[PDB]
């Protein structure tokens, strides 16, 4: 029994800056790299970044650069991300993923997702 | 009389990586192990499965001493059954083991001002090891559903990790030295009797 | 039963000397390894030196390396302290500590009363 | 090095309830062992090897942990359960903070 | 960057039919290719990794087919649970790229 929790929505305001916690309980969290994903009726899927809890490396997308920062930690067992410079365009519902490359390849278990508009 | 060489496994001018630890074979000796038990210099002298007053009168038919260097607080780790980064992915021992693990503080040989970086350590490994099966394999771990093609840059770190061993650590991060001894019984004439 | 009683401690003079005694009762003396412990007056504990059953092996912390001296009486049944060179950071208040097994490696079973050191005028 | 970190430096439980103190560690540690000091006394153990309550602390007390973090929680505090609580281990030379915890 | 562009965006087909859907990588992302399904407000539920396996606990109508360029989830004999809107990602280089997606409805 694996589970990733997040909360449900998030009410900000433009220009600002917002941060959300993905919790996972079930496996050893920092084994398993957490990754980020923005889904939006705009375009489909994007890959926001990567994070690996155990030691800290990070690696983002092109698009992302600056605009979102990924950290974690042991003891807090929950992925963290902010998101930075703000705007309306940015409104679209974020899931939290782990990868599990040992015993299963691609993302195999995801968050519930996050729904943050901007307004 | 021809005693063992225990005066270039125990007082060397350098020890060996815990990842790529060193064995040395020990045969054709009249051992001395009451020298050992009796020279307060050890601060773990741990014997499991021999009785350590009952060594010095016992044939065995080859000895294999396993030097290495590793942290104070990591020394529990190398008795059979443990598990740990060490006792996992550098230096296993069986649990059936006869012998006897001896350790030491090594703060004055072993450490520099600025930090020994010289002493490594397997941090990353596929499977847990299995009784003394080194592993000198310096090619790149992958942690993550990507493939790594040899290129450390993210999910592909180096598998090995330097310790950091300066002269202000803690009594539990400074450098220790195990030498760790394990007899056979091969079905021939025995050699080391003492 | 087992009681660790200190003596020494009081006011001295910056870069000045000074010798805290420990005088154990209740248990055979040479098993046990043992330590002294300072706590400042802002309530932070911190290990200052330690002696290991024997008396083959002291560990002494970066702060203090080189002016404080931990010393074992078997027949006398006594610890010793000798300080040397006391800056103003060692105002505090010192504990024989007994730890349980023949090393500095367990744990810190029975802590002595203390002793005050003020460093000044 | 290694640096202890406890948080927070102050709490307070209502008598009866169920408190949690929190030990974390700069690497990885194997134990670690829970002291406890009143005002005006010094310190007592409580807790060795990081879950075994020492002979003459109440059965009430419990502690675990592993790696870079280790608990201590108290089932039902008491008026008598007033006191810090340090975290030391052998790789430290420093103790914890210590979360000096009074009934509310 | 490397895109996976799905063919087609909608199809429609009955219950009781087959329906393959199909994913064209740019570059050669080898056989490290990976399908979701997901339905509104739901996670996108996995279904297959390494373009031909399925992970634990999805039927044995879920295949996946093809390498090198192009895969492909085909859908025999479709059922009630087979109307989502399916995902097809490559994982052969950072970042990773999801597919565009498609939909299937009731013909
Ligand atoms: C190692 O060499 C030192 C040199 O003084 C000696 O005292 C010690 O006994 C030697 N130890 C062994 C095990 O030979």
């Amino acid at each position: 029994q694996v589970q990733l929790q997040q909360p449900g929505a998030e009410l900000v305001k433009p220009g600002a800056s917002v941060k959300m916690s993905c919790k996972a309980s079930g496996y050893t969290f920092t084994s398993y790299s957490m990754h980020w994903v923005k889904q939006t009726p705009g375009q489909g899927l994007e890959w926001i970044g990567a994070i690996y809890p155990g030691i800290g490396d990070t690696s983002y997308n092109q698009k992302f650069k600056g605009k979102a920062t990924l950290t974690a930690d042991k003891s807090s067992s929950t992925a963290y991300m902010q998101l930075s410079s703000l705007t309306s365009e940015d409104s679209a519902v974020y899931y939290c993923t782990r990868d599990g490359y040992p015993d299963y390849y691609a993302l195999d278990y995801w968050g519930q997702g996050t729904s943050v508009t901007v307004s | 009389t021809n005693l063992c060489p225990f005066g270039e496994v125990f007082n060397a001018t350098r020890f060996a990586s815990v990842y790529a630890w060193n064995r040395k074979r020990i045969s054709n000796c009249v051992a001395d192990y009451s020298v050992l038990y009796n020279s307060a210099s050890f601060s773990t002298f741990k014997c499991y499965g021999v009785s350590p007053t009952k060594l010095n009168d016992l044939c065995f038919t080859n000895v294999y001493a396993d030097s290495f260097v590793i942290r104070g607080d990591e020394v529990r780790q190398i008795a059979p059954g443990q598990t740990g980064k060490i006792a996992d992915y550098n230096y296993k021992l069986p649990d059936d083991f006869t012998g006897c693990v001896i350790a030491w503080n090594s703060n004055n040989l072993d450490s520099k001002v600025g930090g020994n970086y010289n002493y490594l350590y397997r941090l990353f490994r596929k499977s847990n090891l299995k009784p003394f099966e080194r592993d000198i394999s310096t090619e790149i771990y992958q942690a993550g559903s990507t493939p790594c093609n040899g290129v450390e840059g993210f999910n592909c770190y180096f598998p090995l990790q330097s310790y950091g061993f300066q002269p202000t650590n803690g009594v539990g991060y400074q450098p220790y030295r195990v030498v760790v001894l394990s007899f056979e019984l091969l079905h021939a004439p025995a050699t080391v009797c003492g | 039963e087992v009681m660790l009683v200190e003596s020494g401690g009081g006011v001295v003079k910056p870069g000045g000397s000074l010798k805290l005694s420990c005088a154990a009762s209740g248990f055979s003396f040479s098993t046990y390894a043992m330590s002294w412990i300072r706590q400042t007056p802002e309530k932070s504990l911190e290990w200052v030196a330690a002696i290991s059953s024997g008396g083959t092996n002291t560990y002494y912390p970066g702060s203090v390396k080189g002016r404080f001296t931990i010393s074992r009486d078997k027949a006398m049944n006594t610890l010793y302290l000798q300080l040397s060179s006391l800056r103003s950071e060692d105002t505090a208040m010192y504990y024989c500590v007994r730890h349980s097994g023949n090393y500095v490696d367990s744990v810190m079973d029975y802590w002595g009363q203390g002793t005050s050191v003020t460093v000044s005028s | 090095q290694i640096v202890l970190t406890q948080s927070p430096a102050i709490m307070s439980a209502s008598l009866g309830e169920e408190i949690t103190l929190t030990c974390s560690v700069s690497s990885s540690v194997s134990d670690m062992h829970w002291y406890q000091q009143k005002s005006g006394t010094s310190p007592k153990v409580f807790i060795y090897s990081t879950s075994n309550l020492a002979s003459g602390v109440p059965s009430r007390f419990s502690g675990s942990g592993s790696g870079t973090f280790y608990s201590l929680t108290i089932s039902s505090v008491e008026a008598e359960d007033a006191a810090y609580y340090y975290c030391h281990q052998w790789s430290s030379w420093t103790f914890g903070g210590g979360t000096k915890l009074e009934i509310k | 960057d490397i895109v996976m562009t799905q063919s087609q965006k909608f199809m429609s087909t009955s219950v009781g039919d087959r329906v393959s859907v199909t994913c064209k990588a740019s570059q050669n992302v080898g056989t490290n290719v990976a399908w979701y399904q997901q339905k509104p407000g739901q996670p996108p539920k996995a279904l297959i990794y390494s373009a031909s396996y399925r992970y634990s606990g999805v039927p044995d109508r879920f295949t996946g087919s093809g390498s090198g360029t192009d895969f492909t989830l085909t859908i025999s004999n479709v059922q009630s649970e087979d109307l989502a809107e399916y995902f097809c990602q490559q994982y052969n280089s950072y970042p990773w790229t999801f597919g565009g997606g498609t939909k299937l409805e009731i013909k």
